[PDB]
């Protein structure tokens, strides 16, 4: 009647059909209150999105490293761009602390009353931080082509397939940092690894993976 | 409703009519520190002559600042004004102290017995005269007639506008002491100083690069 | 030279302690190797000592005929002569946050009387109240002057007292 | 909204400036003027800022006009900035102290004109010299006007006087910025744009600056 | 019915062929908004009429003067009318003329007056086809005129793209690399100059250097997005 | 989960919590500030 992550077993009462991504999902029942689900949700969708952007960073800057173009791995761009450029670590933390807390303090307070932020406070700006849905701020900022407007099938189509693509993402990054714990190298060092000798190079020959043999 | 936290829930004592006629009331409680009215009321007091004094403060430590780092003036930095200032006086710290306090204690004390009691230094034969002009209006903390000469109080449709300006500017010189405070213990230098050594790099001369605000 | 103390800065039994401590742990540190877990811990230890007298040397103490330093209780002999952050200014260090945790207690309990069950708010927290009254009380003192001011701080003679009162 | 030619066609302009005003183009992107009694200030204090910037950069162009002609002052050549430093008969001392006490005198008569229209328009001593009633505070008129102007063609003076005036406001900032930015006088700055108008723009020479 | 870009689909529903140009390409539905479909419509024929005239310049630019490399023609002009003046003079008057048109954008009817002599206006047109001024000589329909306009911008936006990355990959200009692939069909083509496979990744170098001076500075000019390059 | 939630709401559950959290804290700042016998910063 709907795919669930472990078919046979049926969905939780709280995780109806209604949110992007519905597979189920919950054994540990941990998004079983709605205002603890809600929070979740956009922990879900920060989390996704954030990973999103940064399994496309590091592919993409492991792509120009792997072809020869001056490009630190993943591990050592922070190095690189604070000691190339003359870049004041403390001081590019606190400036991104400094806007991050504006951007997610707004959110916040969204959550905790989504009708503000809208009031003309910030800077006058009224229906670009009304927010849509929980999680869907939407409006002529953070939603200019209006994708969210217009069909109401493409949004739900395309909410899923955010989220969807925001897990894969989230597990893309886990395996990133897994990668270097156990290997060492860049991500599609691995990747070209394993294309060259799929068997023989792989998880189960590390050593540190498998610690039986 | 001008909030310090847009989304927040504004307090319940500074939403009451009493508290939103008070100067620059944006809601601005998260220990709940006024919800009595007798102690808002002493507060707002206590946030006037602070504020008041702040300012005061201020302009005499970056206007003078401002006018010998342009090379008008001669006055130094004014951690080190005090000490420079009462070796060309013509009594030591300690009995300028003295005479200092008992002519602000009198004042003050007045000021007491006008917050005690609303108007109640206009009773008669008290002073020589004086007490006349004494009785303030009102509203607290702005007692006008003598100690407001101009009669800029007897418009009565800049006033608001007048308070909020005095308490915004206030509670910036307030923030600007304590800032003038820390970048003493944290820098050494000058206000001013601090000023052109951070516009002359900003993103390397803040608080972030000093080895004291930020330990880690 | 309060109470006839000499300075921790120039007194030859705290000199003497340092070194005796320092010289147990360079004999515990000469059994093991260069660079070995023991010796790093033991160097580490030499260290924070080194620092610990450094400082409370620094910090202008009082030390004895023994070498330990003394604190000064007394403000006024504090405040004179420079020994505040020893006993004095920790006093209100202290008192700030004991009457912070009284003040966010009794806000705490005051503020579940009032529920139908106020027993249960007591074996099971109100985590969202507790946490509320935990970050607002922290201007419990200027709080609790002006619930002393105004009378509300004392309950009255409801108070429940003995036959002979 | 109006008709009224406007700072940017098609703007949604704020309403309070109705065209009462002499200059009304709805330039206030800030929304600074929305209390009527701010615009009543605002007003003279934009009107006695453009005149005084008016006779400013008339005092800054003509002098060094007549210099670059060749005229003969003692005073010539020297520069606005450096005319602070000239000597005259008495030290600036004293000069600073007559200039501010007539304008003591001048100014709190224009601003008791301005609290209240028609207070000031008589003399002190001579009673019968006066200025006629129905004018407007920032407008004196009377002996202000001894050239016989402001009969008809009021409104459209107006908009000159405000114009120029905004026009002339810009340009003594400007003088600040070129004083403190090229180190020249303004016209020689002026000259020098003329000699090489594609490599002497401001991009250029703060770039080369730098 | 209308001739759509896949024959046998069904197109949008927003997309109902009002439009000149519609032939039914929204798979992504950016234009599902009726408000983000004006501005999208406008961004079209803007990029379509600059891609156009960049087309002929540059293929004008390789017919009478080869000699100079399109992607280099900025260093390699030298005017004497500064590389500064230049910039200003282009930035204020483009300044005047988009945020002219970006409020008949806003406000369709307000920006039809010429400000300067009073006397002259636009007639109230749509909003992108202003007319008058603009447009005298209408050698014909103006649906079937629109029609063709968006459509040689379109394949003129496709062939600057084209343009851009042929002096990438070859350095040389478009007709230059039109007689290379008509010099070896078979052996000058993306296929035969990349290949992707899973062991190896074979990447065209790009001509352009990293850098060009131009006047004591060091202008960076990278190619595209060479490493995503196939 | 609501239960749950009130279970570690409970007294010695919050007080297991609230001193680990204290003595965490009391800890890492004499980790960090060792043998503070004064207030001399
Ligand atoms: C009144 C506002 C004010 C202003 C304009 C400044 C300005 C400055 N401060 Mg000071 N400062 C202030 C308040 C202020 N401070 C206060 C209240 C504190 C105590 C918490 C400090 C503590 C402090 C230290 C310890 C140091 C500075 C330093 C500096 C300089 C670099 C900025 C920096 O390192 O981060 C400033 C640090 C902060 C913690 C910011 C506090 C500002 C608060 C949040 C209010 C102002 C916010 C307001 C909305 C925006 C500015 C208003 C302005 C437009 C009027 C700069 C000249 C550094 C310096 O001297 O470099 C040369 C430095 O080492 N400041
Ligand atoms: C009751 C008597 C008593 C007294 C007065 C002391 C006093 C002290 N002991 Mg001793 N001790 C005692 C009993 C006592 N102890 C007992 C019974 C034992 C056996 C368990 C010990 C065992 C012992 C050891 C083993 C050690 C001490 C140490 C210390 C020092 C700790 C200083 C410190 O932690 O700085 C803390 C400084 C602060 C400023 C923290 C104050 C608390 C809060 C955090 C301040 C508020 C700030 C801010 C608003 C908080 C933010 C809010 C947050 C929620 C974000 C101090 C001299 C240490 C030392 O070196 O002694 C010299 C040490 O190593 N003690
Ligand atoms: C939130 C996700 C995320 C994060 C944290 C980073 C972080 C970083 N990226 Mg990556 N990147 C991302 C997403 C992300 N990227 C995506 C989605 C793409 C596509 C890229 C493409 C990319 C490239 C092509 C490059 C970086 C570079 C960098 C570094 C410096 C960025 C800089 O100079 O500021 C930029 C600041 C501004 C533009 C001002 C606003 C830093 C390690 C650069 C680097 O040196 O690291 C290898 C670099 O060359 N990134
Ligand atoms: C508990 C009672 C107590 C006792 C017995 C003393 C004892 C003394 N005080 Mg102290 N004193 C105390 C409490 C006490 N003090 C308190 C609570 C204060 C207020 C904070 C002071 C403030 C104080 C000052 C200011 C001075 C003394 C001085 C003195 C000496 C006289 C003597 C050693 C004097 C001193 O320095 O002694 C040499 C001195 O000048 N005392
Ligand atoms: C519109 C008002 C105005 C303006 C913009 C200036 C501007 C200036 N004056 Mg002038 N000045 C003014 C009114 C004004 N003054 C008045 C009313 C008096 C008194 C009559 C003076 C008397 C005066 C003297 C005596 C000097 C200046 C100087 C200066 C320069 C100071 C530069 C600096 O900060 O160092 C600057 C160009 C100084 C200067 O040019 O030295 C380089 C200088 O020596 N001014
Ligand atoms: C997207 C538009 C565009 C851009 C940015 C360029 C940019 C360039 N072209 Mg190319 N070009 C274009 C279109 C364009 N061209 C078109 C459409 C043609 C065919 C007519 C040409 C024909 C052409 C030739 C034959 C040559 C260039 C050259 C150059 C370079 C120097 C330009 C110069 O010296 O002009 C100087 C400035 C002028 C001549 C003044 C412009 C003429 C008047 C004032 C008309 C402008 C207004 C007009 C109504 C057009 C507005 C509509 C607009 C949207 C098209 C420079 C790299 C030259 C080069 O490679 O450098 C050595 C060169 O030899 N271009
Ligand atoms: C629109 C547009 C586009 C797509 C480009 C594209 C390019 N320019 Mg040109 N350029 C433009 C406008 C444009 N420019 C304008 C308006 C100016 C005048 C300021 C220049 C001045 C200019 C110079 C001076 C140079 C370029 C260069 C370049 C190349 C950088 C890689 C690339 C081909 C550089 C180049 O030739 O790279 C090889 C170069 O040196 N451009
Ligand atoms: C100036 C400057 C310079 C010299 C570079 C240099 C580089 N960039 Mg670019 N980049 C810059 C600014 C700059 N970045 C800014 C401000 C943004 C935004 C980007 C966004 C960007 C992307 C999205 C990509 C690059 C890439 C690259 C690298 C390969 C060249 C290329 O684009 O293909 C090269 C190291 C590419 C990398 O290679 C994988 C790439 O895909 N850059
Ligand atoms: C894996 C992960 C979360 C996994 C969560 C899971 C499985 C949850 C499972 C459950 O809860 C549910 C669902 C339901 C419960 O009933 C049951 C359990 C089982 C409990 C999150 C990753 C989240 C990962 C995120 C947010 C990653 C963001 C990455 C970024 C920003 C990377 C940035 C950079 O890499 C670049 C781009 C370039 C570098 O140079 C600089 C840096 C900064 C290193
Ligand atoms: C009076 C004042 C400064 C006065 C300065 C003077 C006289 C300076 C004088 C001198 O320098 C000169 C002129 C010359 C020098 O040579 C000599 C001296 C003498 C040195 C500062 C007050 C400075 C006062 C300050 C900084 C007060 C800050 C208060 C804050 C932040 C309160 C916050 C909250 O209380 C609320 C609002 C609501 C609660 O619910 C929440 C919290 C957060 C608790």
């Amino acid at each position: 009647v709907r795919p669930v992550w472990f078919p046979g077993n049926p969905p939780p009462a709280h995780l109806d059909g209604s949110l992007a991504g519905d597979y189920g999902f919950d054994p540990l029942f941990l998004g079983q209150e709605p205002q603890t689900l809600k929070w979740y949700v956009q922990a879900e969708l920060v989390h996704g999105r954030f990973a999103m952007l940064g399994a496309a960073g590091i592919i993409l800057t492991s792509i120009g490293a792997k072809v020869g173009l001056g490009f630190p791995e993943w591990y050592d761009a922070g190095k690189v761009v604070v000691e190339k450029n003359n870049i004041d670590f403390p001081t590019l933390m606190v400036i991104q602390f400094y806007l991050m807390g504006w951007a997610e303090t707004k959110r916040w307070y969204d959550f905790k009353n989504p009708g503000s932020q809208a009031d003309g406070s910030f800077l006058g700006f009224t229906e670009e931080f009304k927010g849509l849905e929980n999680g869907y701020p939407g409006g002529r900022f953070f939603d200019p082509m209006g994708l969210s407007r217009g069909d109401a099938a493409k949004y739900q189509e395309y909410k899923q397939k955010e989220v969807k693509n925001g897990r894969l993402a989230m597990i893309a990054c886990l395996g990133f940092a897994a990668q270097y714990a156990a290997t060492g190298k860049g991500p599609l060092d691995n990747l070209a690894d394993h294309l060259a000798d799929p068997n023989h190079v792989n998880f189960a020959t590390n050593g540190v993976s498998i610690p039986i043999a | 409703r001008q909030s310090w936290l847009p989304g927040s829930q504004i307090p319940a004592h500074l939403d009451t009519p009493a508290a939103q006629a008070l100067a620059g009331n944006f809601g601005f409680d998260p220990l709940g520190l006024g919800k009595d009215p007798v102690a808002l009321r002493w507060y707002q007091q206590a946030e006037l002559i602070h504020c008041r004094t702040a300012m005061a403060g201020v302009a005499g430590i970056l206007i003078p600042g401002l006018l010998t780092k342009a090379g008008a003036l001669n006055v130094p930095e004014w951690y080190d004004a005090g000490k420079v200032a009462i070796e060309n006086s013509f009594a030591p710290w300690g009995s300028l102290l003295a005479v200092q306090l008992f002519l602000c204690g009198f004042v003050e004390a007045k000021r007491w017995q006008d917050i005690r009691k609303p108007g109640s230094q206009g009773e008669p034969g008290s002073f020589l005269g004086f007490e006349a002009s004494l009785k303030g209006t009102s509203e607290l903390g702005y007692p006008g007639g003598p100690f407001d000469p101009l009669g800029l109080s007897k418009e009565a449709d800049k006033w608001a506008d007048w308070k909020l300006k005095e308490v915004k500017n206030g509670r910036l010189a307030m923030l600007a002491f304590l800032g003038f405070v820390a970048q003493k213990y944290a820098t050494g230098a000058g206000p001013v100083d601090n000023l052109a050594a951070h516009l002359k790099d900003p993103w390397h001369v803040n608080y972030a690069t000093n080895g004291v605000s930020l330990p880690f | 030279d309060i109470a006839g103390l000499t300075p921790c800065s120039e007194s030859k039994a705290y000199a003497k302690l340092e070194k005796k401590e320092l010289k147990t742990l360079e004999k515990r540190l000469k059994q093991y190797e260069a660079d070995s877990a023991p010796a790093v811990a033991l160097k580490a230890t030499m260290e924070r000592t080194k620092a610990r007298f450094a400082n409370y040397a620094k910090a202008g103490l009082l030390c004895g005929n023994d070498g330990l330093p003394h604190l000064i209780a007394d403000p006024g002999l504090a405040l004179k002569y420079g020994h505040a952050g020893e006993v004095f200014i920790p006093t209100f260090g202290f008192l700030y946050v004991a009457g912070y945790i009284g003040y966010v207690g009794r806000q705490y309990l005051i503020a579940v009387k009032g529920e139908a069950k106020p027993t249960d708010k007591e074996i099971i927290i109100d985590v969202p109240l507790a946490t509320k009254l935990a970050w607002q009380g922290a201007g419990w003192p200027l709080a609790a002057v002006q619930e002393l001011q105004r009378g509300t701080l004392l309950e009255k003679e409801e108070n429940i007292t003995v036959s002979p009162r | 909204d109006a008709a009224l030619p406007s700072w940017m066609p098609g703007a949604d302009l704020p309403g309070y400036l109705n065209g009462t005003l002499p200059g009304d183009f709805g330039f206030d992107p800030l929304y600074l003027g929305q209390d009527p009694v701010k615009l009543k200030w605002y007003a003279q204090a934009e009107l006695m800022n453009a005149r005084f910037a008016m006779l400013a950069v008339a005092g800054i162009l003509v002098p060094e006009l007549l210099s670059n002609i060749g005229f003969s002052w003692p005073g010539a050549g020297v520069a606005w900035y450096d005319a602070g430093k000239f000597e005259y008969f008495a030290p600036a001392s004293s000069l600073f102290g007559v200039q501010m006490l007539l304008f003591a005198w001048v100014e709190i008569r224009r601003y008791q004109d301005f609290v209240k229209p028609g207070s000031a328009n008589q003399d002190p001593i001579f009673t019968n010299n006066k200025l006629p009633d129905g004018n407007e505070p920032g407008y004196p008129g009377g002996i202000f006007d001894p050239f016989g102007w402001s009969k008809g063609d009021i409104k459209s003076l107006k908009l000159k006087e405000i114009k120029n005036g905004r026009l002339a406001m810009l340009a003594f900032a400007g003088f600040i910025g070129q004083a403190y930015t090229t180190g020249t006088t303004p016209l020689k700055n002026l000259s020098t744009h003329l000699a090489d108008p594609w490599s002497t723009t401001v991009w250029q020479n703060d770039l080369a600056r730098l | 019915s209308r001739p759509l870009w896949l024959p046998g689909s069904t197109p949008p529903a927003h997309l109902k062929g009002d439009l000149p140009g519609d032939f039914g390409f929204d798979p992504l539905g950016l234009g599902a908004n009726a408000e983000s479909l004006k501005w999208f419509k406008e961004s079209e024929l803007v990029h379509s009429r600059w891609a156009m005239a960049a087309v002929a310049g540059i293929l004008v630019q390789e017919i009478v003067r080869p000699d100079v490399f399109w992607y280099n023609a900025g260093k390699e002009v030298e005017s004497p009318l500064g590389p500064l003046g230049l910039l200003a003079v282009e930035f204020f008057l483009m300044h005047w003329v988009e945020v002219r048109r970006w409020q008949d954008l806003r406000k369709p009817g307000s920006v039809d007056q010429d400000p300067i002599f009073s006397q002259y206006k636009l007639p109230p047109h749509e909003v992108g086809y202003p007319g008058g001024v603009f447009a005298p000589f209408i050698p014909g329909d103006l649906a079937e005129l629109k029609v063709k306009e968006i459509k040689n911008g379109r394949l003129a936006m496709l062939a600057f793209v084209g343009f851009v990355m042929a002096a990438q990959v070859t350095g040389k200009g478009p007709i230059a690399a039109l007689q290379e692939h008509l010099a070896d069909p078979w052996g000058t083509t993306i296929f035969s100059k990349a290949a992707v496979v899973p062991g190896q990744a074979v990447a065209p170098p790009c001509k352009i250097p990293a850098s060009v001076s131009y006047k004591g500075i060091e202008i960076p000019t990278p190619c595209f997005l060479q490493g995503l390059w196939p | 989960m609501k239960d749950f939630t009130t279970y570690l709401s409970t007294a010695p559950v919050i007080a297991t919590i609230w001193f680990t959290f204290t003595a965490g804290l009391l800890i890492e700042i004499n980790r960090y500030f060792p043998d503070p016998l004064v207030f001399s910063f």
